[PDB]
């Protein structure tokens, strides 16, 4: 998983 | 209420320095020392250092060279400074203030300052409408089109309208320039009686635009 | 530095139930382990501190527990609200350092989308680029086909999707599939259609419209 700086999620 | 706010988000060329000020309320800088963290793709998150109630400051190793935090007791600001930024600072950047002076369970957290390391030039957005026309629901929204860097906000009239908003995360095109959708569903029938304006604020470029839409 | 292995990556559990997530610690730490939780385009929340006591105003169907190496939060009865990330903070050691994060992610029943399709705006047109805006609104789950066709013409490559976050009420998707056309080559054609494809409908579901009417 990478954090995604646009939502603040991680996305996997 | 305990509160700390960090200045807009924007654009950092390669190899120039980071700057932003945290400002707090509700308590006083003489009393707790102000941590900063980011967030970055590659690393998650990462604690970069502190600036103690008396002045004194830590820095995380790998930032001991390229870091300098300072404040301003009298007016409430912590100021961050990083200077020569790669691609791999593109991170949120958030200051911090922990339960109790000493310590390091951080309660209270700043919005974020999403910063992007490019050496792009900033560019505002277009706004245009995704016009109404299945059983009374109507869906309508607006395009957020070409501009850089992240991040933009979207809300509809002027924060009163929240039910049933979707503002979709923004997607790179192939111009290298970032674009969303914001939308909301509504009855059909108000769209008689209600108008509907999306707020688009761009801060980067300082592009603030409301788009009114209606039906065609 | 202390290193911080969370697991698993990802957990998906139904509501009301219950969800631990762990925390492992390259060495012993005691208990000076800190839990967090972040929504969506949120700032970390903290949840725990010292591996086991509250914090003011956090719901009590939060909790940890553990000591040395093996830390657990755990959510006796999650709700749709507690769709996040969550992250764990050591300061044993200096510098405190982070784990990578687990995400939560909440089972609901199967819900079909709702579809609209947007014709570009004269305005935009004026730009001389046109954007056909496909929306599928709340369903589940998250797997989706969008399938755009011009004039009979099956269109790939020109589009591009984006897709939200579960929703934090009814655990909804929702999508947005993008065609981005030339204003030329946008009116030299006619029929614009967007066919939706989803677990939830028993038959694709086509959304067009005739350039003009």
């Amino acid at each position: 998983c990478q954090f995604d700086e646009s939502t603040r999620r991680l996305k996997c | 209420q305990v509160q700390l706010k960090q200045s807009g988000p924007g654009l950092v060329q390669p190899s120039q320095s980071l700057s932003i000020t945290c400002t707090v309320s509700g308590f006083s800088l003489t009393n707790y020392g102000v941590h900063w963290v980011r967030q970055s793709p590659g690393k998650g998150l990462e604690w970069l250092g502190v600036i103690w109630s008396g002045g004194n400051t830590d820095y995380n190793t790998p930032f001991t060279s390229r870091l300098s935090i300072n404040k301003d007791n009298s007016k409430s600001q912590v100021f961050f400074k990083m200077n020569s930024l790669q691609s791999n600072d593109t991170a949120i950047y958030y200051c911090a203030r922990a339960l109790t002076y000493y310590d390091y369970e951080f309660a209270y957290w700043g919005q974020g300052t999403l910063v992007t390391v490019s050496a792009a030039s900033t560019k505002g957005p277009s706004v245009f409408p995704l016009a109404p026309s299945s059983g009374g629901t109507a869906a309508l929204g607006c395009l957020v089109k070409d501009y850089f860097p992240e991040p933009v906000t979207v809300s509809w009239n002027s924060g009163a309208l929240t039910s049933g908003v979707h503002t979709f995360p923004a997607v790179l095109q192939s111009s290298g320039l970032y674009s969303l959708s914001s939308v909301v569903t509504v009855p059909s029938s108000s769209l008689g009686t209600q108008t509907y304006i999306c707020n688009v604020n761009h801060k980067p470029s300082n592009t603030k635009v409301d788009k009114r839409v209606e039906p065609k | 530095d202390i290193l911080l292995t969370q697991s698993p990556v990802i957990l998906s559990v139904s509501p009301g139930e219950r969800v631990s997530f762990s925390c492992r610690a390259s060495q012993s730490i005691g208990t000076n382990i800190h839990w967090y939780q972040q929504r969506t385009n949120g700032s970390p929340r903290l949840l725990i501190k010292y591996a086991s006591e509250s914090i003011s105003g956090i719901p009590s169907r939060f909790s940890g527990s553990g000591s040395g190496t093996d830390f657990t939060l755990s959510i006796n009865s999650v709700e749709s609200e507690d769709i996040a990330d969550y992250y764990c903070q050591q300061n044993n050691n200096w510098p405190t350092t982070f784990g990578a994060g687990t995400k939560l992610e909440l089972k609901r029943t199967v819900a079909a989308p709702s579809v609209f399709i947007f014709p570009p705006s004269d305005e935009q047109l004026k730009s001389g680029t046109a954007s056909v805006v496909c929306l599928l609104n709340n369903f589940y789950p998250r797997e989706a086909k969008v399938q755009w066709k011009v004039d009979n013409a099956l269109q790939s490559g020109n589009s591009q999707e984006s897709v939200t976050e579960q929703d934090s009420k009814d655990s909804t998707y929702s999508l947005s599939s993008t065609l981005t056309l030339s204003k030329a080559d946008y009116e030299k054609h006619k029929v614009y259609a967007c066919e939706v494809t989803h677990q939830g409908l028993s038959s694709p579901v086509t959304k067009s419209f005739n350039r003009g009417a």
